[PDB]
């Protein structure tokens, strides 16, 4: 379980994927040129789990970079870090997908998904040892959305044996593109019940929340959307890419987070909550864990249950203070954890802080609560299907209207799964 | 690469397509006889010869020569091949029947032959954009004729359509109302997507914000050609944010009957003035609610949004933009569908409206076109149907179009369609 | 006071004995064994993965189905446009031929009374 | 839609033609030699609607001249403007028609509808786009009657496709005496209704009433008649021979101008009324719309309802304050446009005005008042007929009594239309 | 001879050995290359000797992944051990017991017997083995279970004595621990002779209050530990008098095959920092023993009744001494023994000095002990363990992970019910 074959696919999940490899490039000492000028051994102890040593001293992310339109994949190029990724791992057609989940999945995107297939292949045979996938992107659109999940599903059948990993951005009317989103997004969320093995839930309802009442950004744009995403990336990958005991790679991590195959969702959660232009005790962070405020996902932890919980500290911190403010935190908030799951929660104490802070926090939850993200999507799909608005778009690709009817039920028994251990006791 | 292929049919058609290229020209910074001293986008629009001449994608045809001639002896007849601008000697004489059957029919397959042409060195064709009148006879007839055959030769390939809404100020024909119903009906099913533009709309802002006392279709089409070039600056620039043909229809059309929004424009300030100052992002953003700034008259307020497309282009931010969307949110006065979550697809492009030098309109540092489906726009089609309603219960004109093979029972079936079309928008905008 | 010490064992760096307090008070596998638990959980980890590929399979196999039946519906759209303009362009040009057909008829029946005039004054003149 | 073929038939025809070629020549620039001295470029860009452009810069009228007798047709060669005409163009027999509309249509005529078929084939054949053809003639005499309606059904026959407008003067007791004038009047109107697509009803009922009530011209001769005429006639031909965007050609004016097949019969009107020896501002010339004593035929446009008006004001003049004027005038007189065909006036303004003038505006009205006139002609023709009344003129020349009953009745059911549409509501 | 192999399986058995090994080569004289300048030959029976004279490690350390492993390979002790000693996997069982037993431990169990082998093969009268492993890690539980069953078969009658690591909350790495160890413990109860098992938590407590480390690491934790092992095995590698073969250990502490886990306690564990303080009496370290925050394991003796004790002293210690101390305990405390059994103790003195690293946290001190009782007590782990089982199966959580590697859900109530039985035993046992 070493390396980690990165794919970022649409708009969205180019955008936030390549925030991803500067922050972590930063944080291991690695420049615009793959050149390392770092001043500690943990910045290199793991770094194979990301990036490939290339001719001479220089790292390489083994990231694919996808999608239908070439303009994102230029704006990357452009970018910060964007000569850092190797040039024959961008692959991209001309066409679009129109944000059109049937586009991606069914038409223009399975015609370039041999092309991104290959790549990966190329990435994945030259490992040691295959940890798995990791993908970012949107369910709101076409591409990272229908070409996404099209691609999570043809690497599961040549890579069933490895972990499957998403970073998936759930559309919100706050922060919206496209009319079609709650159909884009159920038709992925189906895709990602059956396929995937962990989804971290990045939702732009709660992202957009934390940058306006929280930062008091009166008009947020997806800069400061994205340096949160980025701050809670790092953070949920801390464990993967410095050493440590603790969920130190993709299986051990699904093992620990996911007691049922379906509910493999998690609400990732971050303290201190920064802005782009600019403190915080041991108890002070402890407590953001119940924050609804500190949620990536638009949903309140206290609504549920947690059925798994890591707490990932990072900075020049006692490790004898955080033991103690973790053991209170839970016995305080017993009624917030499943009783029947004895001691889920699991802390890991990492002495490098994210790039920019001095000390932080960051939670991956499995709680019963995400359940309401889900409902929300729900009640924004049969609003439109119960008119069958925008639904010639669909059809008219080859789809049918059993595949919309397919994708809510399953939705709906997700949340009815996550409601049935939310009451589950252990007085059976 | 994602080629567009434009079709401008009739005397509007080729007139507001003369409009539209030479800005397009202005904007690329190519010259009349094709050469320009990088973005490239603009190659969605432009092929390029070997000689390093860039020769538009379009093709411009009339049945009669008078209106094509003035572009093959005009600044820019060497931008455009010969074979490209086709004309046959007689026109359709105001009669769809005459466009469609006994005189379109005679030039239908030269058209095709060279669309197919101008297909042929495309690599990711999007579509067609057709440009013509609803009251011509070649503008109904033909573009009718010619949208079917297109439907044929190149199945469900985006088929969209600028189209001139008749009005009594510079009406030329008592006919018009029967070739707009005639028109819509044939092409209801092989139009994706129908930008109306109302002749009256463009005359009264002409005569409003410009201060032309009585606008030509010289001032008419300056004002349309900056509208259409606003629509195409997403598929002709690469920008912040771009919108291709699908997105347009994906984000516009919800039922596919349903495929008639409602375009407006703003800041339209006179080329005089100079006292105007900069108008912000807000406020142009606020103007595109205002029944003033329309280019089809109708009510929103007697209606609802289904969507709502803001294409932006200038010193704009996107900061700027959604602030300006979120006080547009809270208005009680602008009223959305329920069965629509959001009805918002933001595009933004850094080149500012470039103006005709010599032309009516001044040169403004941003500039705002919004694309709206409204269910208000039914009340366009209203005024239509109730006009060929009073002339058709006495057969009133319908000799005309009898006498060139056409049933009567192509009239009914036409306004049938047109009156479930009504309906329609009235189930629409219905709550659930 | 009461405890038994008995010596056990005295060696080179040790020593041993037992110390009583008080008396009580009441007086295989094989390989082929291992081989068959073992390729029963290999079996079983290989049916189900060959489960997951044949669904995986069945979901190409959809892919296939949309596809064709984007490409079918595009023809009979096609099939269905040509043939509706065929009987539209043949319907207009037998109704055009037979109104312009009906007024030369009109014209031609009014020249042969013509020559019928012609004739009637000819036997008035002369007689 | 380029060419039309200008045929003038008879007296009354060739003379009311001759004057339309004098005053479009002077308009276009154009010298009795065919030779062009104008200044301006809008008098060239459509020439070629009426003339041909011959060897060297000459250019000469389309025109074929036709008549059973060559009196006429002298007088024109030796008129002004006559040596512009095409020689060979001049056809014409020896015999007359003697005011008798069935020597035209059926004896002398028919001997003479081919040698006028060639020339008219000739022209026609030479066209690059022949919009259709463009007659002149009289209904109350013989030749323009009788052989203008024999033409018009004989042209019809080889260009079914092409438009057939007439020019027709209706005779009035007023002005000609020859007894007979309602049955060829009659018997021509039957032909009218039939074969053509529009026809300008020209009254001599009303000529005359212009020129001895208006012009105060106590004995008024065809040549003050004549001159109302020519000033119409140059204003009604305005869109077909200048630049514009409206009725700038046959099929177009009367797609605008007629929603029922038989009902195309124009009443014109003209402001200002001049003598042959003589500015008025944009609200007085349009009011003159309404105005009788402006109308070219003798109705009142008050006593009925306008289907379709084209209104054409020509000279130096503001287009906004014609734009103005002429809203008010539909809105103020709302009652005399049928509701059902909505925006049916439809107005033009060209910057050159006609010969003489510096101001003008004409009128081409649909008007069901124009049954006023066909009433008139229908009442004289009944009393004859009632009598039986110089019959064997007719019959003597082959024509049955029948042909007479049928030509009445056609005639009664068109002022019955045009009174059911008047009556006719939106309801 | 009496020699013994050492296995070091997973993470915790391989950090362990670490500790063990450095411990003995103190306590021998032997340095980190294997050389010793050169008491008695006894330390043979753990160290085989090369012609170069080197003396190397009669153990074998695996682990599914290289990582742990690789610390050895690299570290100070990298010429001691042999590279064909020291066997790891690529991937490891990620915290799975079905996965270290039946899917990845598969492929490598061979290779692990051909080194045990070859170990086995320079051995002149093999005892047994020493297998060093935790309950809850993937490799910990199944692969030892999986070589626990492959070493029957292959050593038939070859005692096989176990250091197992109980799970501990403060230091725990995986949720699924209780599952890994009801499966272990079920699938190696019919295979082990003898397990001594030490709980992270007990060990952790001791290292926190007797040693003032503020969080302690595993690096503490196995410094400690190792002093427990080197205590129990030093009569095994010095010329010792109880407990001086493997054997011994089955016939003094186990009376039933089931009821095989005696429970360890240690005393005295003095920090190194300690401002000079005077030496413990043999009285004070005996008494220490019945103190259950000494024991190795949290439970209470109390509460349970003893069938074994073996006080193992080591240092300046006199039978005189012990027997008073002895006599005062017994005088004093109940001392619960089963009714079948005689109340007493088995001592034994081995007068090689307690050894520490120097560096280290603990002190050096002139005389320590070690019991070894066989208590009913040690039940109340089980409990524990079992209650933690039960809660999470009754909702089948994580069985996925088991089932997908092949597992069936009957294994889990097979190897609950086995623990359930030996919940009973511990009861029947302790009935009068
Ligand atoms: N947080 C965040 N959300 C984004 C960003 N860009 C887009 N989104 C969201 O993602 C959704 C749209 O998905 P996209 O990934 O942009 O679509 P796409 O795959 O590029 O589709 P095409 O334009 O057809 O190629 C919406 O709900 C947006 O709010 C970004 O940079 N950050
Ligand atoms: N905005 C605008 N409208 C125009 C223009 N030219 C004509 N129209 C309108 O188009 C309608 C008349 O149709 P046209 O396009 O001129 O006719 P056509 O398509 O050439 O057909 P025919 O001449 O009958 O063969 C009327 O409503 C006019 O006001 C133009 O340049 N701009
Ligand atoms: N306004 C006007 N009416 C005329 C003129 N000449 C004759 N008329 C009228 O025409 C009618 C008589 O018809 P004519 O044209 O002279 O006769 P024709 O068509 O030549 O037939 P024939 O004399 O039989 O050869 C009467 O209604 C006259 O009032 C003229 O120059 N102007
Ligand atoms: N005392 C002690 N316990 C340890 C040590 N390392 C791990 N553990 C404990 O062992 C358990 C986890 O099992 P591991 O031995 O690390 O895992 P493994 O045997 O390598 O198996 P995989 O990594 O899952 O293949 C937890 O209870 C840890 O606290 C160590 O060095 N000392
Ligand atoms: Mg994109
Ligand atoms: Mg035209
Ligand atoms: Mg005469
Ligand atoms: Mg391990």
């Amino acid at each position: 379980m070493r390396e980690i074959v990165h794919i970022q696919a649409g708009q969205c999940g180019n955008q936030i994927g390549a925030k991803f490899w500067e922050i972590i490039s930063d944080e291991h000492g690695i420049d615009a040129t793959g050149a390392y000028h770092g001043d500690s051994d943990l910045q290199l102890e793991r770094i194979n789990v990301y990036y490939n040593e290339a001719s001479g001293g220089k790292y390489v992310p083994r990231a694919v970079l996808v999608d239908l339109e070439p303009g994102t994949m230029d704006s990357v190029r452009s970018g910060p870090f964007g000569q850092i990724f190797r040039p024959d791992n961008f692959v991209f057609g001309q066409s679009g997908a129109g944000n059109n989940w049937a586009k991606g999945h069914y038409t223009e995107g399975a015609e370039l998904v041999d092309s991104v297939l290959d790549v990966v292949r190329k990435e994945a045979e030259s490992c040691d040892c295959l940890q798995g996938f990791q993908l970012t992107h949107s369910l709101g659109g076409g591409t990272g959305s229908g070409m996404g999940t099209l691609l999570i599903s043809k690497i599961r059948e040549e890579y069933p044996d490895r972990i499957m990993n998403t970073y998936s951005v759930v559309p919100s009317p706050k922060v919206s593109d496209t009319v079609v989103e709650p159909y884009n997004a159920t038709l992925s969320v189906h895709q990602l019940v059956e396929n995937t093995d962990e989804t971290y839930c990045i939702d732009n309802e709660a992202l957009y929340d934390i940058c306006f009442r929280t930062l008091k950004l009166t008009t947020p744009t997806f800069g400061d959307l994205n340096h949160l995403v980025s701050l809670t990336m790092s953070g949920v990958t801390t464990c993967l890419r410095f050493p440590g005991q603790l969920n130190a790679d993709l299986r051990k991590l699904a093992v620990n987070m996911v007691p049922f195959p379906r509910l493999h969702f998690f609400m990732p959660g971050f303290a201190p909550l920064t802005s782009r232009g600019s403190a915080l005790t041991v108890p002070e962070l402890t407590q953001q864990m119940f924050d609804a405020k500190n949620m990536m996902a638009a949903c309140d932890p206290r609504h549920g249950r947690y059925l798994t919980v890591a707490a990932i500290f990072r900075g020049r911190m006692s490790m004898k203070e955080v033991d103690e403010q973790m053991l209170n935190i839970q016995n305080k908030n017993s009624s917030y954890f499943v009783e029947w799951i004895p001691n889920n929660v699991k802390t890991a104490v990492c002495d490098i802080p994210p790039r920019g802070l001095k000390m932080s926090a960051t939670f991956i939850g499995n709680s019963t609560a995400i359940q309401e993200l889900f409902k929300r999507i729900s009640e924004q799909f049969t609003a439109m299907f119960r008119r069958k608005a925008f639904l010639h778009w669909y059809t008219g690709e080859g789809m049918d209207e059993m595949e919309f009817t397919e994708a809510e039920s399953n939705m709906n028994d997700l949340v009815s799964e996550y409601q049935q251990y939310q009451e589950a006791t252990a007085d059976e | 690469m994602r080629e567009c292929i434009s079709i401008h049919v009739g005397q509007a058609g080729v007139q507001i397509g003369n409009a539209c290229w030479e800005l397009y020209c202005l904007e690329h910074g190519i010259q009349p006889d094709g050469q320009m001293p990088g973005d490239d986008s603009f190659n969605t629009f432009f092929s390029e010869t070997g000689a390093g001449k860039h020769v538009p994608r379009a093709v411009f045809v009339d049945l009669e020569p008078t209106v094509v001639d003035e572009v093959r002896t005009g600044t820019y007849r060497q931008l455009f091949h010969p074979e490209q601008l086709i004309t046959g000697k007689e026109d359709a004489a105001n009669n769809y029947a005459r466009g469609h059957y006994t005189i379109g029919k005679e030039i239908v397959d030269l058209v095709l032959d060279r669309i197919r042409k101008l297909a042929d060195q495309c690599t990711g064709l999007q579509g067609f954009l057709i440009f013509h009148s609803f009251g011509g006879g070649t503008g109904s007839g033909f573009t009718s004729l010619l949208m079917e055959r297109l439907s044929v030769d190149y199945g469900k390939k985006s088929k969209l359509e600028f189209a001139i809404y008749p009005a009594p100020q510079v009406s030329t024909a008592v006919v018009e109302p029967y070739n707009s119903i005639l028109t819509t009906h044939t092409t209801l099913e092989h139009s994706d997507c129908a930008f109306m533009v109302d002749n009256e709309a463009i005359y009264d802002i002409c005569r409003r914000n410009l201060d032309i006392e009585r606008p030509t279709y010289t001032n008419l089409n300056r004002l349309i050609g900056q509208i259409v070039s606003s629509i195409t600056a997403s598929l002709r620039f690469d920008g912040a944010l771009n919108v291709d043909l699908t997105e347009f229809q994906t984000n516009l059309v919800p039922y596919p009957r349903i495929h008639f929004p409602l375009v407006t424009y703003a800041p339209v300030i006179s080329a005089e003035k100079a006292y105007h100052e900069q108008l912000s992002v807000a406020e142009i953003t606020n103007a595109c609610f205002e029944p003033a700034n329309q280019m089809v008259k109708c009510d929103p307020r007697h209606g609802k949004y289904m969507a709502c497309c803001m294409l932006y282009r200038g010193d704009v931010v996107p900061k700027d933009v959604n602030a300006a969307i979120a006080t547009i949110k809270t208005k009680r006065t602008i009223q959305f569908v329920d069965w629509c979550p959001t009805g918002f697809k933001v595009g933004i492009n850094y080149q500012p409206p470039t103006v005709v030098p010599g032309g009516d309109l001044a040169k403004v540092q941003r500039a705002v076109c919004m694309l709206s489906n409204t269910t208000a726009i039914a009340e366009a089609w209203a005024r239509l149907d109730h006009k060929f309603d009073l002339m058709y219960a006495k057969r009133a004109f319908v000799h005309w179009y009898v006498g060139e093979g056409m049933e009567e029972g192509e009239f009914s079936e036409a306004r049938e369609d047109l009156a479930a079309l009504e309906k329609d928008y009235e189930e629409v905008g219905m709550d659930s | 006071a009461d405890m038994e010490v008995i010596e056990l064992n005295k060696a080179t760096s040790g020593q041993s004995w037992e110390v009583i307090l008080k008396p009580p008070s009441f007086d295989d596998p094989s390989l082929e064994e291992i081989q068959k638990k073992l390729e029963a959980a290999e079996e079983r980890r290989k049916y189900q993965e060959a489960e997951l590929l044949k669904h995986l399979a069945e979901k190409r196999e959809h892919e296939r189905e949309v596809i064709q039946k984007a490409i079918e519906e595009n023809n009979n759209f096609i099939k269905m446009a040509k043939e509706k303009l065929a009987q539209k362009m043949e319907s207009n040009k037998e109704n055009r031929e037979a109104h312009l057909a009906a007024m030369l008829e009109r014209l031609q029946e009014k020249d042969k009374h013509a020559e019928e005039v012609r004739k009637n004054k000819e036997l008035k003149e002369e007689a």
